[PDB]
DNA sequence: TTCAACATATATTAGTAATACTTTTTCTGCCAAGTTGGTTAAGGCGT
DNA sequence: ACGCCTTAACCAACTTGGCCATGGAGTACAGAAAAAGTATTACTAATATATGTTGAA
């Protein structure tokens, strides 16, 4: 691409249509509202996209030539490590149902501290 | 500081007798303390330009064989002259320089502006302007005055020659003294009657040497001193003086500077006149300089000289300018009707030739005025009393520089009396300065008086309401040869060709780079 | 400067700073220094102490140490001395008051068996058994009971019963037991070396791995003893039911509490990647086979004794296949009716199990429903860790050390290739990252002997280190916040004396919520921690 | 301080004091390695000695 | 920095080590107080003692 | 030769307005002893 | 039986502070750009030296 910015960008816009390609829509409404039993049988579903991008990434809609399905496969990468997604059977790709994320407990998000006054706390560097 | 714990004596005594070398007050006896407890054996832009600026400072400094300790002066000034941002503008020569020079001077050493900065290809005028500005800048005082009686001595030792010449410099110093006594010294440089009373005492000791080895170290011209032998050579009692004795003659005479001599060549009360009135007007529309620079009697237009129209009119005598946004400065004009008048003037060949651009902020940015009291003054004291609020150096300028802040007018001054005080958009603070430090000029004389009113005629406002201010009265001021300035297509056609023929080269650089806009894109 | 953090208090004192407040959290007192000397300079013995403590000798030596020994706190040896009579030295037990330091988490044990009688006086009833058990450790139903009123049916008022054995619950102390581990070890490795019939004497291999073999095999009943023992279990009087055997006290199961928290984790982390049906259905299908899973205990042999670059291996194999077959036998191959809130057809609703697929699970009988399972638990444990940073400091900090996980002793520009933002952040995030373990460095010498600027600079995992500094973690406020308990104490502790014995003032009232709530935010707030080191001081 | 000019005081080096130790004095020592040396009290604390 | 390579950028390992480094010479050698020097002459009529 | 005379510069205040020019300011590439390794000898260890 | 590798003792390499005491004067790399500030570039418009030259006597 480019050195600087706005992938990030073209990567959650990317991201979006990847949440579409597992099961159905977000169905985040209430709690449970996901595929129930995965329609039938998610074992049926071998999936994902790859090349199929660029014919997605035709709407363009932003400064930009295509690129190569190498380099798509680069920016799966990432969020592959920022576990947005999942690697499968290399092409295969799934999400990691961050979209949770999105929106005892163990999930930073969805956490708040008081962090405020009280000695209480647990910082990180208590002893560094 | 400290006081005994008993006899509470303020004074205490050292006792280094007997090698204790205690302290101990004659009050008291008790000591003070016990075996005094003695001693023995990064990058930033200021700092690292300060490691260079010690570079420079100190390098070229003793280049001079100048004495290292002054030019920590000049380091501290020069630090000094970071702070208010004097430094940046300009070449640092011109700051080391500066710094330096201020330091000799105020340190009054023998040392010379002209020579000291002759180690560069430099005009000499440039760095004079420099240090000039920081006076401005930084805020000093009568501290840098000179004489010759220091660079004589430099000289004198550069001429080798005989041991006789201190003899002689006794004989030319008291000389050159009784030529300051006579009054010829001031508004001149001193190096000239140096080599002068140089020539004349060793004339007087009678070793034949040339006016080229005098000026070799004086670093003036020839014909420059020889203004001055001859201009001694007609001075009071010269010939009746210029024997023997070594010229014991305290006397004086008259003391008669040949500045108000060529005053008698035409040959308070006396008024300060209007010069010229420095003013602005504007427009109000940006428009093209070349395309009103058509059709005119007087115009210029060279963008590459200078970016303008150079506009003027022999009527009443005015020239003003035009600028390239609507804008324009008011120049030539004598009085505030021949000001705004003719400044009314130039949208008449805009209306007329050009585009609209209404006469709008007609605003006076300064007035001249000057005047002569017809007698000899003191500068020399006068500057040393007003420096302060005066300035002046012997060879910077012959004139003299005043600055008044109430109000505020610079004040150009001369021996022969003749003073021009300028600077001031009002027309009645000239005679407000001018009356005001009459009594400093009368007062410092040697061996009118009326200012009758203070205010006499009327005032600007008057001149300027005499005129019309209304931008749309255009036409009734119309000269008519106005509707004759403007020339036939012809006269365009040949005297606008003859300027596309010379500036096509200009505007081919122009419109060049402009395609360079497209290669830029690419 | 001015104490207000106090790094005295906090940061030179790693691992045993836990313990010598835990204990003190308990008791101090004389008790303190014995546990903190001990686990400070290790191997101890009774007149060795108080010629170091200044302890109260021989008696609180005698008492405190007893004490622990009632609670199992120590671990403890006796043996003749090389010229005779007797000598006994000391170690403390495991992490000890790491007992302890559950308890209202092995309260939650209980929620396990809170089953079959919910919100009942049972409910209170096998509370005060369980608490009155781990105050003491070690008790019988004859001691209990006894205690206890003889006019409430004898199979109700201790209504857990046959309960008594499940899983968790209790084991008698029996010698090894609360003895040192590492060394019985070697206590086995007599008696084969020991006994040796004069055989041969070539290839001590035969005479080790033989040796090992028993030593092996022998500790396996060894431990398999304590793991069940039927006059416990099988005892059934006349006119009566199946009891435990009242005569012997038994001490609380630590095990099933491991793994039952472990489940527990299990529980969010595959309830993280999967739906709460799917969730749910591993929640309750993990509810038996935790029953038969050591899951932290197969440690053990591999603790205390050097291992042998293959022979270590050696001890891999058996963790290969042990639980995934014969445990296997009590593993899922088709179970029934777990509990329903889904209804009707239940049976391809339990094929949901298929749901299950990575990184974990997905593993069976290639025609029966089953899970991998000793396989499992392994290549499960080196998963676990994840998210463990990410707010914990920066989200970019993520993606890089998973990067760094799957790729190896790379460099920057590959980094900055395959990462993204800028060098202004890429290095911040690292380089905050380098300020604790994690990437650790790599570095080769460049055209030069060494030098500072020339070389490369290369980024690794390791998370020996990193699974390895967690504990760091453990000396933050599991360290800390026990302090600023029993800092607290001080501040009331007059009151203290007088508001626990009342049942005045006003901010009496107001320092009530204070100081209470207080002690739920520090309290809960130490669990919440804990869940969290739940793993890495094991697995 | 140093030597003679600035001002005085006098070299006991070691090879020169060891001399005192084959008298075996005691006091000899303090009075001229200490008392007449360098006059000072520490203060300092039995708890963690400094 | 200079870089003509000032030599004794040392300050402190060796206040404390060698001659008149100070535990030696400086500290069991004090340079005492109370003393006086001068040059010799024989006094035959001055007794021993 | 001496005049002479004539032109240039020159310090101020305005300007625009524009271009052009330097800076500053970041902001960056001599003996005894340990010390090693290099050698060998034994010694299981499997053939 | 015979060979192999593993462990360990030896020996030769590179290695480092010592080195009278007392006096007694004596003693940070080079290159860029962004910012900013000023010079020039016309005008009055008044200086009196200073200089240049030339030139007419
Ligand atoms: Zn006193
Ligand atoms: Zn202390």
């Amino acid at each position: 691409e480019l050195d600087i910015e706005f992938i990030n960008s073209l990567l959650t816009i990317v991201w979006r249509f990847i949440s579409e390609n597992t099961f159905p829509n977000g169905f985040k409404n209430f709690e449970n509202g996901p595929k129930k039993n995965v329609f039938y049988a998610p074992n049926v579903k071998n999936y994902s996209t790859t090349q199929e991008i660029l014919e997605f990434i035709t709407a363009a809609q932003v400064a930009n030539v295509e690129l190569t399905p190498s380099n798509i496969r680069s920016l799966c990468e990432v969020l592959v490590y920022d576990d947005k997604l999942e690697k499968v059977t290399h092409d295969c790709y799934r999400v990691t149902l961050e979209s949770i994320l999105q929106m005892s407990i163990f999930n930073y998000f969805k956490m708040f501290p008081a962090s405020k006054h009280d000695k209480e706390v647990v910082y990180f560097d208590e002893w560094t | 500081m400290p006081v005994c714990k008993n006899c509470h004596g303020t004074e205490f005594e050292r006792d280094l007798s007997n090698a204790n070398n205690d302290l101990v007050c004659k009050a008291c006896g008790v000591v003070s303390e016990d075996n005094p407890i003695v001693s023995e054996v990064a990058l930033e832009s200021r700092e690292a330009t300060l490691n260079n600026a010690r570079r420079k400072l100190r390098a070229v400094s003793y280049a001079l064989h100048i004495p290292e300790y002054i030019t920590d002066a000049a380091f501290q000034w020069y630090k000094l002259a970071l702070a208010n941002n004097f430094v940046q503008g300009r070449r640092s020569q011109n700051v080391i320089a500066s710094c330096l020079y201020v330091a000799c001077r105020k340190e009054k050493t023998h040392h010379m502006l002209i020579d000291f900065s002759s180690r560069l290809q430099v005009s000499v005028y440039s760095i004079g302007a420099t240090f000039l500005k920081m006076v401005k800048k930084l805020h000093i005082t009568e501290l840098p005055l000179a004489d010759p009686s220091l660079f004589i001595q430099h000289f004198a030792e550069k001429l080798d020659l005989a041991d006789k010449k201190i003899k002689v410099v006794k004989d030319a110093v008291k000389l050159a003294q009784r030529m300051s006594k006579d009054w010829m010294f001031e508004g001149r440089r001193p190096a000239g009657i140096a080599g002068a009373c140089i020539l004349l005492a060793c004339r007087m000791n009678n070793l034949r040497r040339t006016h080229t080895e005098i000026v070799a170290v004086s670093h003036v011209a020839e014909e420059t001193l020889q203004q001055r032998l001859n201009e001694f050579k007609n001075t009071k009692a010269a010939k009746l003086s210029v024997q023997k004795f070594r010229e014991n003659d305290v006397e004086d005479g008259e003391a008669r500077p040949p500045s108000f001599v060529k005053n008698r060549k035409k040959e308070s009360g006396i008024v300060p006149t209007l010069q010229n009135i420095v003013a602005t007007v504007t427009l109000g529309c940006r428009l093209d300089l070349k395309t009103v620079a058509l059709h005119a009697r007087n115009a210029e237009y060279n963008p590459k000289r200078f970016a303008a129209v150079i506009m003027r009119i022999r009527e009443p005598k005015t020239t003003a300018l035009i600028f390239a946004s609507g804008k324009m400065v008011v120049t030539g004009a004598k009085s505030e009707d021949d000001s705004k008048l003719a400044s009314r003037k130039y949208a008449r060949i805009i209306q007329k030739i050009g585009f609209a651009a209404k006469f709008t902020d007609f605003k006076i940015q300064n007035i001249v005025g000057s005047c002569d009291v017809k007698f000899p003054i003191r500068l020399e004291g006068l500057a040393f009393s007003h420096g302060t609020f005066s300035s002046y150096e012997p060879e910077l300028f012959p004139g003299l520089i005043y600055r008044m802040v109430k109000p505020k007018i610079v004040l150009l001054i001369f021996v022969s009396g003749k003073i021009v005080l300028t600077g001031a958009k009002q027309r009645e603070e000239i005679y407000q300065a001018f009356e005001a430090i009459y009594p400093v000029l009368s007062e410092f004389r040697k061996m009118s008086g009326s200012p009758r009113n203070l205010h006499l005629l009327p005032t600007t406002d008057t001149y300027l309401s005499k005129v019309s201010d209304d931008p749309d009265n255009l036409e009734d001021v119309d000269d008519e040869e106005l509707n004759a300035h403007l020339l036939n297509e012809e006269a365009s056609k040949l005297k606008e060709r003859i300027w596309i023929g010379l500036n096509a080269d200009f505007l081919l650089e122009q419109e060049s780079k402009r395609l360079k806009q497209e290669a830029d894109i690419a | 400067v001015m104490t207000i953090s106090s790094l005295e208090q906090r940061t030179l004192n790693p691992d045993l700073f836990l313990y010598k407040e835990l204990v003190k959290a308990h008791l101090g007192e004389r008790a303190a220094s014995v546990i903190g000397m001990l686990v400070a300079l290790g191997r101890l013995s009774v007149r060795e102490l108080v010629e170091k403590i200044d302890g109260m000798d021989v008696d609180s030596v005698k008492t405190t140490l007893v004490s622990l020994t009632q609670l199992r706190c120590v671990k403890y040896l006796q043996e003749t001395a090389i010229s005779g009579k007797k000598t006994t030295y000391y170690y403390y037990n495991e992490e000890g008051i790491h007992i302890l330091l559950y308890s209202g988490l092995i309260i939650d044990e209980i929620i396990t068996q809170m089953r079959v009688n919910d919100e009942e006086e049972h409910k209170q009833l096998v509370a005060e058994i369980v608490q009155n058990v781990i105050s003491l450790g070690s008790l019988t139903v004859e001691d209990y009971l006894s205690s206890v009123t003889s006019d409430s049916m004898k199979y109700t008022i201790s209504s857990l019963f046959v309960q008594l054995c499940e899983m968790g619950y209790l084991i008698q102390i029996s010698k090894l037991h609360y003895t040192p581990i590492e060394d019985l070890w070697q206590f086995l490795y007599e008696k084969h070396y020991k006994n040796i019939p004069r055989n041969s004497p070539l290839s001590d291999l035969k005479k080790r791995s033989q040796a090992k073999m028993n030593a092996k095999t022998d500790f396996a009943k060894i431990i398999n003893k304590p793991n069940e023992l039927s006059q416990i279990l099988t005892v059934d009087p006349k006119t009566s039911l199946r009891i435990v055997k009242p005569t012997v006290s038994l001490t609380i199961n630590l095990d099933r509490f491991m793994k039952g928290r472990r489940s527990k984790q299990l529980i969010n982390l595959a309830k993280t990647r999967v739906g709460s049906v799917t969730a749910q259905v591993y929640k309750i299908a993990l509810r038996l086979t935790e029953q038969k899973s050591p899951k932290i205990r197969d440690p053990l042999t591999q603790t205390g004794l050097l291992q042998d670059l293959e022979e270590a291996k050696s001890f891999q194999d058996e963790a290969e296949l042990v639980e995934e077959k014969t445990p296997g036998l009590t593993f899922n191959a088709i179970d029934l009716a777990r509990h329903l809130p889904s209804a009707s057809l239940i049976n391809s609703h339990l094929k949901i199990l298929a749901s299950s697929n990575f990184p974990f699970l997905n593993e069976t009988k290639p025609g029966v429903y089953y899970v991998p399972y000793s396989k499992l638990m392994p290549v499960l444990k080196s998963s676990v860790y994840e998210y463990v940073i990410a707010s914990t400091l920066g989200p970019s900090a993520m993606r890089l050390s998973r990067c760094i996980r799957d790729n190896k002793l790379v460099s920057e520009k590959i980094i900055n290739s395959t990462a993204l933002m800028k060098e202004k952040d890429i290095r911040s995030t690292l380089a905050s990252l380098i300020r604790y373990n994690s990437v650790e460095i790599q570095e080769v010498p460049r055209t030069a002997d060494r030098s500072a600027s020339r070389a490369v600079f290369l980024f690794r995992c390791k998370e020996t280190h990193s699974y390895n500094f967690m504990r760091q973690n453990l000396e933050w406020n599991m360290a800390n916040l026990l302090f600023k308990k029993e800092k607290l104490k001080q501040e009331n502790s007059t009151l203290l004396k007088k508001a626990n014995r009342d049942d005045l003032l006003p901010s009496e009232l107001n320092q009530l919520k204070m100081v209470n709530e207080r002690e739920l935010n520090v309290f809960a707030r130490l669990s919440r921690l804990l869940s969290l080191w739940e793993v890495f001081q094991m697995a | 301080t140093e030597g003679r000019s600035r001002d005085g005081g006098l070299r006991l080096g070691e090879m020169e004091r060891d001399c005192v130790i084959a008298y075996g004095a005691s006091q000899l020592l303090l009075e001229r390695l200490m008392i007449s040396s360098d006059a000072f009290e520490v203060d300092v604390c039995d708890k963690c000695g400094l | 920095n200079g870089g003509g390579k000032v030599k004794p950028i040392r300050g402190f390992c060796q206040r404390l080590k060698g001659k008149q480094g100070r535990f030696r010479g400086n500290l069991s050698g004090k340079r005492v107080d109370f003393s006086g020097r001068t040059v010799i002459s024989p006094d035959p009529n001055l007794s021993i003692d």
